[PDB]
């Protein structure tokens, strides 16, 4: 859209102003039901050829069902919390006597339903598969005949298509040990997810956002095994809610900033330690330092608020003017001077120091820019690759407008050698 | 001591949907399954309906499907019948039946007759 | 109403044998091996005497014998008794998810 | 394979923080940011400064408000906890928890003598 | 003298059921079942190779293609451990599946075999 | 003992042709393209003369010609020699994982 950033030379940092928050600040459970019947002994005589196939399929199905039965830089500042908390609570609710029977009875003929539980929670129940009807109307009458004589090769083949799911679901639940992330398409098909989205009690904007980005809401969801009593496989999906929608917010990148002293090892320098995302939620700001948790998709970010900071709203003031008596503006100081570079949304920041070649080149005319000293900026639509020392970075090539403001080397304000070389967590 | 006790019946005018009730005692009820048969004077037995554990799955007869509903309430250990649009040919005695061994829905495992009941007589007249 | 054909009545002297039968089709009685024979005295509830062609319940005398052949189920007795005057019914599973009863036969002794 | 063979005299430090028998490693700083953690049977909340704190449940709603200093809520009193603008779901599996009364150890020390420049230190 | 187990029997099937049919003059298999059951006896192998082409030799956790649940239970009751360890590590097959490693071994003489590293439980 | 039938004996003049054969069932010498023709002089071990229906090994004459038709395997020779008085056998693969020989024919020259 209008992705723009303003590189401030005061402290080497890129602020990619202009995005949309779409934060995730809510959990919504949903119960997905696979119905299945309990077969007795096979009661089929004669090996034949197709009878062997049916026997293998039924044996593997029973093995799957019995296996599933036998189943039942600011990172330190973040708090911790349980992610599977709503799913386990709903499962513990389902363990109560006379509860899954409500799920089965109420969901008799429709596919989707809304029911009540012991504690009064209204969750969405959805039948995903209908193995009961197929196994009690199309296979057992054929197999239970005396002198089993399967005359239809289709019998087995379509059976495969109606067994695969109940097989491979179990497969995943045997590998991930109960909970799976992300929810695979076997656990929830795309059309199934789309149908389930438009039944949640949420506003129209939330439905539009979460229906148009099914891949991301698939990546951020959880799954958990529940009771299997009364021959009804039930598992809880944890499709995330989306409280705040369409509030402008930004991403901040930092880089080292050191003096070019001739004497090696005597160039003290500080770097801002705030890399990550800042999103304007309510009258405060929500801060995500973990850049790996935040997901990006076409100007819209999707980030879990469970790992965040409730930072005060007066944080853009520190971003604009570093030296203000209104925010401590956390930093970290060291005497290590090693060439490095970062790749922001619309350009490349270079912080190479000392005897180390620095270059920026493109595939058209080759070498275009050479960096002398200090951290510098190259816009994305001027260059294609950047290189520091002996390593090569590919700058992002997505359209946008970038403006490179002029600043001053703030570390020259400080005395040549009074700084400590000890802190990973300090402030101005 | 396995025994079934019946309730309801009598003379019913054409139409006049009548709810019929069975009962059981002396054995586990939520495990075994039940079904319902009827017999008319001068004729034989005629399959009427079948219910497995809970209201999970219900099987109906070809000549009766649609006109009849059968369900169960395990809290009161009772079995209920609702038939509407009663015709002139429903004059008969209704019998409860107990069948099945485990938690199964396939009707092939559900044809056993371990016990029977006493039946209720229902007749229509004008 | 579809049913299963059975003889109207059979009569035999005490201490003899009978060959009662009921005929169906390829998808009922003749298959699925679920043939059942039920007793009925007048004014009394029916009882299960034979199930799954030849298997027998508890408390039944060994005089009965059930079998199936082609599309016909057959019941045979030995040593007829005066209390055998009753009604016989054959019940078996039909392919279209139903349990089909017979027409009823009357057994009398002379 | 990824463990520490810590000496058996570790429960004493757990019970009484100030004992001449163990280091009782700590890390101190001057950063004050609201945060909370979810234990096995409850929620610990350390919200500080001008930041709203709440503990609520799906039946009666808001039940407890934390004034200042770190506090604890048992799992079977609440269903969700919220600090600042973020919401945590507390564990909901049965158990018995007892909340002993202590003292704010930080008040024993001098108001400002601490270093705030370490990640690996002991008492 | 750790162990050894044969998980599949492609020898018998491919030397007694498929090659006699295919090696005939102008081979024209009329049995549609032939191919289909062949799929069931090939899938496993294919899938195994698939995993070994993604994780570059070592895989965590051991997928159920590598060892089916009943297979793991049978292999559990053979290793020389006490009864308590057998009961504990047999009743939590998903966890002992999550903590095991699978590695490539030799392939010579068409006896392609891999080493599973099911963890022990001392204390 | 199952085997492959062959003529008891054949006699030929020098420089002539014979068309001897051995017959079997479908899961036998018939088809499968595994016809083998094998030599035997008395007191000496057999030598390979024909394998794979019509193919011939190294260091052997091209005078022999083997073929198959329906359920029969046939051997023809041109330019008979006095040293051809010997025993002839046909070897073929039976579908039940076995390699079956023939009954043995005696070739003599006159």
């Amino acid at each position: 859209q209008n992705i723009t950033e303003e590189f401030y030379q005061s402290t080497c940092s890129a602020v990619s102003k202009g995005y949309l928050s779409a934060l995730r600040t809510g959990w919504y459970t949903s119960v997905i039901t696979i119905e299945l019947s309990n077969i007795k002994e096979n009661k089929c005589n004669g090996t034949d050829a197709k009878v062997k196939l049916i026997k293998q399929e039924l044996d593997k199905y029973k093995n799957a069902v019995t296996e599933l039965q036998l189943l039942m830089f600011l990172g330190f500042l973040l708090g911790v919390g349980s992610a599977i908390a709503s799913g386990v609570a709903v499962c513990k609710v389902l363990h109560l006597e006379g509860e899954v029977n409500k799920i089965k009875s109420a969901l008799l003929s429709t596919n989707k339903a809304v029911v009540s539980l012991s504690n009064g929670v209204s969750v969405l129940t959805f039948k995903v598969l209908d193995l009961k009807n197929y196994i009690d109307k199309q296979l057992l009458p054929i197999l239970n005949k005396q002198s089993c004589s399967i005359s239809n090769i289709e019998t087995v083949i379509e059976f495969q298509q109606k067994n695969n799911r109940l097989l491979e679901i179990t497969r995943e639940f045997s590998v991930n040990a109960g909970v799976t992330t992300p929810v695979s398409t076997y656990m929830l098909t795309n059309s199934e997810l789309l149908s389930l989205i438009n039944d949640m009690p949420i506003t129209n904007d939330q439905k539009k956002l979460m229906s148009n980005n099914v891949q991301i809401v698939r990546q951020q969801s959880y799954s958990i095994m529940c009771i299997i009593k009364e021959e009804v496989l039930a598992y809880v999906v944890q499709l995330p809610l989306y409280g705040v929608i369409d509030t402008p917010c930004w991403k901040l990148h930092t880089s080292p900033l050191c003096t070019t002293n001739t004497k090696e090892g005597s160039n003290i320098c500080l770097t801002r330690t705030d890399r990550g995302w800042y999103c304007d939620n309510a009258g405060s700001v929500s801060f995500f330092p973990q850049a790996e948790t935040c997901k990006v998709q076409s100007n819209r970010v999707f980030c879990d608020t469970m790992n965040s900071l409730t930072l005060p709203s007066e944080v853009n003031l520190c971003n604009v003017d570093i030296f203000n008596p209104k925010y401590d503006c956390k930093i970290m100081t060291s005497k290590t001077d090693v060439s490095s570079s970062v790749i922001t949304s619309l350009g490349a920041i270079v912080s190479c120091y000392g005897k180390t070649k620095c270059t920026a080149s493109n595939k058209n005319r080759g070498i275009i820019k050479t960096f002398s000293n200090g951290c510098d900026y190259v816009s994305n639509k001027g260059v294609d690759t950047v290189s520091v020392g002996n390593t090569l970075y590919y700058v992002n090539k997505q359209e946008g407008k970038s403006l490179y403001v002029k600043g001053e080397p703030i570390i020259n304000f400080y005395d040549p050698l009074v700084f400590p070389s000890d802190e990973f967590d300090a402030s101005i | 001591q396995v025994q079934l006790v019946e309730s309801g019946g009598g003379v019913v005018q054409p139409g006049t949907s009548l709810t019929l009730s069975c009962a059981a005692s002396g054995f586990t009820f939520r495990t075994y399954a039940f079904h319902w048969v009827r017999q008319a004077p001068g004729k034989g037995l005629e399959w009427l309906a079948l219910v497995t554990y809970d209201g999970t799955t219900q099987y109906y007869a070809d000549s009766v499907k649609g006109r009849l509903t059968i369900y169960r309430d395990n809290s009161k250990n009772t079995l209920f019948l609702h038939l509407n649009s009663l015709r002139r040919d429903d004059t008969a005695i209704y019998f409860c039946a107990r069948g099945g061994e485990g938690s199964f829905s396939w009707l092939g495992y559900l044809q056993y007759m371990d016990v029977w009941g006493q039946g209720t007589t229902v007749t229509v007249s004008s | 109403q579809s049913a299963l054909t059975q003889p109207a009545s059979v009569s035999g002297s005490p201490g003899q044998s009978i060959t009662l039968s009921c005929t169906g089709t390829s998808s009922d009685i003749g298959d699925y091996d679920y043939v059942s024979w039920y007793q009925k005295y007048p004014d009394t509830a029916p009882k299960l005497v034979i199930y799954d062609v030849s298997e027998r319940p508890s408390g039944v005398s060994t005089r009965f014998s059930g079998s199936k052949s082609g599309n016909t189920a057959s019941l045979t007795i030995s040593g007829l008794q005066p209390e055998d005057e009753a009604d016989y019914y054959c019940n078996s599973y039909s392919s279209t998810n139903t349990l089909k009863f017979g027409g009823g036969t009357k057994l009398t002794v002379l």
